DNA sequence: CATATGGTTGGGTATAATGGGATTGTCTCGGATGCAGG
DNA sequence: CCTGCATCCGAGAGTTAGGGAACCCAACCATATG
């Protein structure tokens, strides 16, 4: 009942692997089904991803919530193609189909690489469903004419919507992407000098160490804009009676004192 | 206009979306180079305002003029900045999500709404199961399916998609079935392959095919790269491709004309399902549900049979549709909402009413709990709907704040974080949501996003607790923030910290008056600074309040001049000091400061006791009351000077304790000597030679012509007590001899210390007639005679004589105790000798019971029974020699006196000092066989100490973990009686109650008056219901009876010419949300009528509450059904002990068996029967009478079987008398009015048996007065009145059963008590004092009372002016 | 106690530098990252009850 | 108003990889509830 | 069908004081400066 974590295994588990065979077969039809759909927008002259939507709504039914009438206005239009297209529509929905079950069969390298990144600042099922994302974004991008297996090219992807997702996410004052690489090349860079100097390095220890461009006032600044907000709830003493907050005073509101010297003033 | 009232309801969607100024889309804060708030994010100045006052964020505006401008640029309004702690913002979500509230608190809302079981709905809440909104005509297992019932995911899918099994097949494994071709069950695939259900079979995956040529056949392998394009059974033409492969010198061509057959599949896919061949052009795709009779292909010429979704092969040119339905099963909170949208309230409601009338009664109750949330929604007009949440709330960011700390870094509050995992978790689902992507992962994020809004409302609740990163503790929550001991309403809405306030350590002023305190110069200096400005301005220490201030600012630029205008400040000015813990209202009270050096607050000697302070280390609090109102209340309501009676007891409260007491008792007690030691003289002058000679001593008790007297008595005559004093003064006698003196026209025998007390009062009282009525002269000064000289003086002269008299009884008992010689030496414990005696004794029958152990005569339990009881009496024994000791050779022993006086200690510290320690007991809880035989003075063992250690640990730990149940009680009872005043002078009720003055023996053999104290704490200050007629004095209706009334009760009653009296009491009174003057009677602290306007519920709790913190089962002793008993009366508890009572009359008959008992009493109608352990004690006899309610063995009567039985009043009595034992038996006096009051309390509701016509329900809980004026009106017009039985319940469920949602919202059970409200959408009338207080207004009490707070004043001129303007 | 905590973070990180990296060339110093160790220990010696 | 610089953000990597990590010394009390008997 | 009987779960448990873990590459709006 509870505990998420056991009831996602669960669901992920009921769905059997795949063999080479299976594998192959669906991302031929994910191929052509594609080839197919721009064929058919080639052909009516829409937009490709508006009739992507329509075929994708359409193979999803009515269970999942541009509205029912643009869809089946589009679908009927769709059915009204001569013969020799509307095969092509066919092969696009048996690509959807098999896009759907290439990801609901692979979803669990999604789980094997993200549960090695738990104590980042992410949850455990947060780091899957990114990895889902990364995996819907392989899967969409896979190429299988080079012959080469499908975790191959997924587990890159999976890696770097993991990544992308700890950079974006992981702390409550959002810092930019290459921002945090700089604060983690710096942390590393400070570890290893640590190590090999047998003490804690000083800053111009660490601005030579990271190259040209870096002086002791930049690594000083850096490791301030670095520093994490700590929680007005955080409990003092041992009884559960005293938080952090308590001590902090307010400066914003007038005090009693400056109201009155404001009033006489005015007076 | 006033605020009268504060109503709460579910916020709609739409309420919600009008609140927000803005949606918050991004989770960010705010910027990490410049430290502004993120467009968009959690603390955006376009939605929420912006952080300076008057300034838009890019500085186009900066300046006021401009309220109302939205800046173009950057969209902030100009205004104040202080709307950053007022605007609220909102979050769309992209699936609806369920608010906990109504579902985690049984029995949820929703699920008692939908008949939905607690499991059930957590199943498909949170993604585990389906619910069936449309069965579409589905079948399952053979039974149709019916809306509302839950599909596991197989079952589900099972039903929406259909069968299908795959079936692996090993290479060089053929299969013995063709591809197309219907399968059985139980048909064999393979050698080694059987299949289970019935369906189609379809090759996947063929290893090789035959390819023949016109014949002969040929092979081509299949790699699982490549894939076969001709269908199986198809014949294929010259340059035609058969096997599709990836590189195209890999294809394979077919060279000839041959048919193509496919042999060797990886596996086979059974699917029950049909087929359709099909020569052209096809209607439905691949992924289209059809129904009978549809068209599929060839224009219509093959139509559908069967519901279930199609898949047009073109491979084959065939078209399969699958055996499946169209079912409208959904999970979540979206087919939550569905459900509760399609509701129509009125038809469930009378499906309800209908279900009310079956006779059973589990069936009938659980329709009228479903009927009551029904109701509520049908009258408040809220939706049910609304009870999903769909616009998030997002709380101002002033209240959820990220501030800088003075070294640069940040600090954030919980709710932030919460605030960025709900935000993440929905963009993240509005992504997947637009992608695509398969169900599985969309359910996953569903439930995330659901988790994440049960965190941000109510964290800790189901599951495990969202904690951050690196650390244990759970994120705090709205609910968290709203309830419990640190929530708001405890913490800063009942409670606040508060300016003009100080603390400091306390120290004895014993040279105060006894409205006076001793305030340090620099605390007051602190305190009264504005004053201290503006006197200063006033005067010419400076010319301005800023200069004042800077001047005030360093210490060492203050001067003299300073001082004595802080002095002209506070002239006639109280403060007000307070010592925590403020157990009764005597914890606050008002002194007038006197203005010393040093850094110690000076204390008057006679508030200690009621402070219940001390001088090794106390600190106490004080506080200014500011305008003229505050002052007045304080001056004339707080001051100590007009305190002086207890307002629980009405004893008095300051009065002569410890040193005072030691020097009254000093002077007043007479010198006793043995040297003459009753010998006989025929003529005085004997006497007197005898005394001389030195064969009498001076106050022998001797014997001169017949009558006793002593030689002090004839040597010594003084004409006034001026002449016996100055002899004192000249060393020719003592204080404390019996001399005769000449005084008030009489000649009296007495020690010229007595007269001179006699002399302190009268002289304080200035008054000598009254002063003589009031003391007792022939006896020691003494606690009790001060405590009575002090009431009596109270009641004969007024407070301000008292105060007088009190301060000149301080001042001569320190003066008289100081010159005493009181001291304490190691000798002054005095040994008696008997004790040696006594232990030998002892050591001699302990080996007589030795002996008996040695024959066999006893048994374990008999001979550890007798050593103990044997100890115990000599324990007593040694007691009893110690005091007859002290008694008899040193009357004016240390100890003894200290104990006699009242001034300190106990017979049994004393027998631990003197006699022995005693009996000793072990961890386990039972005695020692060897007792501790030495006192405190001879010195302890090793062992004995390390023995008695166990019980020294055993009372500190009882002491430490029980004042927090007595703490607790308080708090209850403060709680349901806080809205109890004195609100009316009558009325107008002829029901009393009727106090008795007998009570049955212990072995039924007759009736004993009862002791004067109890009758005392029953009687007085009642008003007298009825007139009464005893010993020729009759006592009128309407009479306050006084003590000296209630003393010649007494008589009267010890004379039999009355047994009862008839009184007036809360208990029976008729005021609302109060009672009035007549049934509440006299201020126990004023000796007189009580004033309307009084919050006698709040003194009532106090009263109770105050001696169970100490005086309950203070420091224990270790030498040889308290509380918990009042709790368990309180809160209507049934006992685990429980007795067995007689529900009706009828004669007894013991039933006795060797293996069981019973008792059965015999009506004259009926005769019931009960059987009770044969172990137990029976307080009847064979043959014997008993009544309805009596008992029929020992123990505690069940409340609620006594109100079934005997009715309401009866419950009252036992309830009153059973609380008053506890108490009487640690010795605490408490008046029976305050118990009366909680009781009233307690037995506030009724139940509805019968609604008859009227919109109650049958087993509606509801209060007494509500039905009573229902029914009423159901009289005036003229229908079926509702029949009620009346209900008791505990205290803690009363106060939170209360009409007014906000008291009951900050007492307990904050969640429930405000979903309740907020379902029913409660009005809060603001009745009572805990509603006033949070809102900060003026309580409906006491000057606040609308009795007295528009009395008006005006001089005489201005009135007759005002005359002549009418005129 | 805290320092088998300690050492066994560290050991985890061990392992998972063995596996992300390279058989060939690795050595001692790469594979331990000691900060967990550290930090276990400045823990007990400054937040322990 | 017109650019030019850094800061910011979106996209990409191809041997193969396929279900996680903690749990522990209170005590009573009251209502909801599933299970057993008659 | 009713009833009672263990069974489970949830909500309580005094005041004041003081205390404190990848890296790289290229396009694109934002802001700064004239
Ligand atoms: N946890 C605690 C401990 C103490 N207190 C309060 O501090 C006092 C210390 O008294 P104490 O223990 O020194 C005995 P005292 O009252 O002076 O009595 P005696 O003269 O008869 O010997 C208690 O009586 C309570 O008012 C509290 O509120 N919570
Ligand atoms: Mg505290
Ligand atoms: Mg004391
Ligand atoms: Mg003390
Ligand atoms: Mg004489
Ligand atoms: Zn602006
Ligand atoms: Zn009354």
């Amino acid at each position: 009942t509870s505990d998420p974590v056991r009831q996602y295994l669960h669901e992920i588990g009921q769905v059997p692997l795949l063999t080479l065979e299976e594998e192959v077969e669906l991302a031929r039809k994910v191929e052509e089904g594609m080839e197919a759909i721009k064929k058919l927008s080639e052909i009516t002259g829409l937009d490709p991803d508006l009739i992507r939507e329509v075929v994708r709504a359409k193979i999803l039914g009515s269970a999942r919530v541009l509205d029912p009438k643009t869809v089946e206005e589009i679908d009927q239009k769709l059915k009204s193609l001569p013969k020799e297209h509307k095969r092509y529509l066919h092969i696009a929905r048996e690509g959807e189909a098999a896009r759907q079950h290439l990801i609901e069969a692979n979803l669990r390298l999604v789980v094997s690489i993200a549960k090695k990144y738990t104590g980042r600042g992410l949850s455990f099922l947060d780091l899957i469903q990114e990895g889902n994302q990364g995996l819907i974004r392989a899967v969409e991008k896979f190429e299988y004419k080079r012959r080469f297996k499908f975790s191959t090219y997924a587990t890159w992807w999976i890696r770097q919507a993991i990544n992308r997702a700890i950079a974006d996410q992981a702390r409550t004052i959002r810092i930019p992407v290459h921002m945090v690489e700089t604060i983690n090349k710096l942390s590393r860079t400070a570890r290893q000098l640590q190590q090999e100097l047998g003490r804690e390095p000083t800053y111009e220890e660490i601005a030579e160490a990271m190259g040209p461009g870096w002086d002791a006032k930049r690594v000083e600044e850096t490791l301030k804009i670095a520093q994490e907000p700590v929680s007005l709830e955080t409990p003092i003493g041992d009884e559960k009676d005293s938080f952090y907050g308590d001590f902090i005073p307010d400066e914003h509101l007038p005090s009693p004192v400056d109201a009155a010297t404001q009033s006489l003033l005015s007076e | 206009k006033e605020v009268r009232k504060v109503r709460i309801a579910l916020a709609s969607p739409e309420k919600i979306r009008s609140w927000s100024y803005g949606e918050v889309e991004k989770p960010e804060t705010i910027n990490y180079r410049t430290l502004k708030p993120e467009r968009d994010g959690l603390f955006d100045e376009r939605i929420f305002g912006p952080i300076k006052d008057y300034e838009c964020a890019c500085g186009k505006y900066k300046r006021q003029r401009f309220e109302g401008k939205v800046c173009e640029r950057c969209g902030v309004e100009v205004t104040k900045s202080i709307v950053r702690r007022y605007r609220m913002g909102h979050i769309e979500l992209a699936t609806p999500a369920a608010h906990i509230w109504f579902v985690k608190d049984v029995p949820s809302k929703i699920g008692t709404l939908l008949d939905l079981s607690a499991t059930e709905l957590e199943q498909v809440l949170y993604f585990s199961k389906y619910i069936v909104l449309d069965p579409k005509g589905a079948i399952l297992n053979g039974v149709p399916v019916e809306k509302r019932q839950l599909l596991t995911d197989e079952e589900y899918r099972e039903l929406r998609y259909g069968k299908q099994e795959t079936y692996p097949l090993p290479p060089g494994v053929d299969a013995l079935v063709k591809d197309g071709e219907e399968v059985v069950k139980g048909q064999e695939l393979a050698p080694g392959v059987v299949s289970r259900l019935d369906g189609v079979a379809l090759y996947r995956f063929p290893r090789r095919v035959r390819v023949e040529y016109v014949t002969e056949p040929k092979d081509y392998r299949v790699q699982p790269h490549m894939n076969v394009v001709v269908p199986e059974g198809a014949r294929v033409e010259a340059g035609d491709k058969i096997v599709a492969a990836i590189d195209p010198e890999e294809e394979v061509i077919a060279e000839a004309e041959g048919v193509v057959h496919l042999h060797e599949p990886a596996s086979i896919l059974v699917v029950k399902a049909r087929v359709y061949p099909f020569e052209d052009d096809v209607e439905v795709s691949t992924g289209d549900r059809v129904a009978p009779g549809d068209v599929l292909a060839d224009g219509g010429k093959v139509k559908s049979d069967v519901y279930g979704r199609v898949e047009v092969d073109l491979v084959r040119n065939v078209v399969r549709v699958v055996e499946s339905y169209d079912i409208d099963a959904r999970m979540g909170a979206e087919a939550i909402q569905q459900l509760l949208k399609e509701l129509d309230l009125e038809a469930l409601e009378k499906e309800l009413l209908e279900e009310m009338k079956h006779p059973s009664r589990a069936r009938r109750a659980k329709a009228r709990k479903r009927l009551e949330v029904v109701r509520a929604f049908l009258d408040s007009g809220n939706r049910p709907e609304w009870m999903i949440l769909e616009a998030v709330p997002v709380l101002p960011p002033d209240l959820r704040p990220m501030v800088q700390v003075d070294g640069g870094r940040f600090a954030t509050s919980d709710l932030n974080d919460l605030y960025r995992r709900l935000i993440n978790r929905n963009n993240r689902l509005k992504k997947l949501l637009a992608q695509g992507a398969p169900e599985i992962i969309i359910r996953n994020e569903k439930r995330m996003l659901q988790e994440a809004v049960d965190a941000l409302l109510d964290n800790g609740r189901r599951g495990a607790p969202v904690t951050n990163p690196g650390s244990d503790r759970p994120l705090r929550s709205l609910t968290d923030i709203l309830s419990g001991k640190q929530g708001r309403f405890r913490q800063n809405l009942l409670g606040k910290r508060v300016d003009y306030s100080g603390r400091s350590v306390i120290v004895v002023g014993p040279q105060l008056k006894l409205h006076q305190c001793g305030l340090p110069k620099r605390m007051a200096l602190e305190l009264f600074k504005p004053f201290l400005l503006k006197k200063m301005e006033e005067k010419g220490i400076a010319p301005n309040v800023k200069a004042a201030r800077r001047m005030l600012e360093r210490q060492r630029d203050i001067k003299d001049e300073v001082w004595d205008a802080l002095e002209e400040v506070i002239h006639g000015k109280v403060v007000l000091l307070n010592r925590a813990p403020t157990l009764h209202r005597l914890g606050i009270q008002a002194f007038q400061p006197v203005l010393v050096e040093g850094q110690s607050i000076q204390l008057h000697p006679l508030v200690c006791e009621a402070f219940n302070a001390d001088f090794d280390g106390d600190q106490m609090a004080v506080h200014v009351p500011l305008s003229s109102f505050a002052q007045a209340e304080a001056r004339i309501q707080m001051l100590s000077a007009h305190n002086l009676l207890s307002p629980a007891s009405g004893e008095p409260l300051a009065k002569p304790s410890r040193d005072i007491i030691l020097g009254l008792y000093y002077i007043t007690q007479v010198r006793k000597e043995k040297k003459g030691a009753g010998l006989e003289f025929a003529t005085p002058e004997e006497a007197l030679a005898a005394h001389e000679r030195g064969e009498v001593a001076l106050n022998a008790p001797i014997k001169v012509a017949g009558r006793e007297t002593s030689v002090g008595r004839l040597k010594y005559v003084f004409a006034n007590p001026d002449e016996a004093l100055l002899a004192v003064a000249h060393g020719i006698v003592d204080l404390q001899d019996v001399v005769t003196v000449r005084y008030m026209g009489k000649r009296l025998e007495t020690s010229p210390g007595r007269i001179l007390f006699a002399r302190i009062v009268a002289e304080a009282v200035e008054d000598e007639k009254v002063a003589w009525e009031l003391i007792q002269l022939d006896v020691p000064q003494e606690k009790n005679s001060l405590k009575d000289l002090v009431y009596q003086a109270f009641l004969r002269l007024g407070m301000e004589k008292t105060a007088r008299l009190l301060d000149a009884l301080k001042y001569y008992g320190f003066t008289f105790s100081t010159t005493s010689g009181i001291t304490i030496g190691i000798d002054d414990a005095v040994i008696p000798e008997e004790k040696k005696q006594y232990l030998e004794e002892a050591d001699r029958k302990l080996l007589q019971i030795e002996q008996a152990y040695e024959m066999g005569f006893l048994t374990d339990r008999e001979r550890y029974d007798q050593i103990l009881q044997l100890w115990t009496e000599t324990t007593e024994k040694v007691t009893q020699a110690v005091f007859k000791n002290f008694e008899e050779n040193y009357p004016f022993n240390p100890l003894y006196v200290m104990a006699q006086s009242g001034a300190r200690g106990n017979p049994q510290q004393i027998r631990q000092l003197c006699g022995l320690r005693g009996l000793m007991q072990k961890p386990s809880g039972e005695t020692f066989e060897v007792p501790v035989r030495s006192s405190f003075r001879e010195g302890l063992t090793v062992l004995e100490y390390f023995i008695s250690s166990h019980g020294a640990r055993k009372g500190g730990a009882d002491t430490a973990l029980r004042t927090a149940d007595s703490g607790y009680l308080t708090r209850k009872l403060v709680d349901v009686t806080h809205e109890i005043v004195v609100r009316e002078a009558d009325c107008g009720t002829t029901n009393y109650i009727s106090v008795p003055l007998f009570q049955p023996d212990e072995v039924t053999r007759s009736l004993r008056l009862r002791k004067r104290a109890d009758i005392e704490a029953g009687l007085y200050g009642r008003v007298l219901a009825r007139e009464v007629e005893v010993l020729g004095v009759r006592l009128e209706e309407g009479r306050y009876l006084s003590m000296d009334d209630v003393h010649l009760l007494i008589k009267a009653a010890e004379a039999g010419e009355i047994q009862e009296v008839p009184v007036r009491s809360p208990l029976t009174c008729q005021t609302r949300y109060g009672v009035c003057q007549k049934c509440y009677g006299y201020d126990l602290s004023m000796a007189r009528p009580v004033s309307i306007g009084e919050a006698v519920g709040i003194v009532a709790a106090q009263s109770i509450g105050e001696p169970g913190t100490q005086l309950t089962m203070r420091t224990f002793h270790t030498g040889g059904q308290g509380l918990p008993r009042v709790i368990e009366l309180f809160e209507a508890r049934r006992p685990k002990a429980k007795a067995v009572i007689s529900e009706i009359d009828g004669v007894v008959r013991i039933e006795e068996t060797e293996e069981k008992l019973s008792v059965f009493v015999e009506s004259e109608g009926f005769s019931k029967e009960y059987k009770l352990p044969k172990e137990a004690r029976l307080l009847v006899k064979d043959g014997d009478y008993v009544e309805a309610g009596q008992p029929l063995t020992r123990g505690a009567i069940d409340p609620h079987q006594l109100l079934e039985a005997k009715g309401p009043e009866a419950v009252e009595r036992y309830l009153v008398e059973e609380i008053q034992k506890v108490y009487r038996a640690q010795g605490v006096k408490l008046h029976d009015k305050h118990i009366e009051i909680v009781v009233r309390q307690m037995m506030k509701y009724v139940e509805v048996t019968d609604p008859g016509d009227s919109r109650l329900l049958e087993g509606q809980v509801l209060e007494k007065w509500d039905v009573e004026a229902l029914n009423e009106r159901l009289i005036a017009e003229g229908k079926t009145p509702v029949a009620w039985k009346p209900l008791l319940m505990g205290v803690t469920k009363s106060a939170l059963s209360t009409k007014s949602w906000l008291s009951a919202a900050s007492f307990q059970n904050t969640t429930h008590v405000l979903t309740e409200a907020a379902i029913a959408g409660k009005k809060d009338e603001l009745i009572g004092l805990k509603e006033n207080v949070i809102l900060g207004r003026l309580i409906p009490a006491g000057t606040g009372s609308d009795f007295v707070r528009f009395t008006q004043v005006v001089d005489q001129k201005t009135l007759k002016a005002i005359e002549e303007a009418r005129k | 106690d805290q320092f088998r905590v300690g050492l066994a973070r560290l050991a985890r990180g061990v392992r998972e530098r063995m596996l992300m990296g390279s058989e060939d060339s690795l050595t001692p110093a790469k594979l331990v990252n000691s900060r967990p160790l550290e930090a276990a220990i400045r823990e007990f010696f400054s937040r322990s009850q």
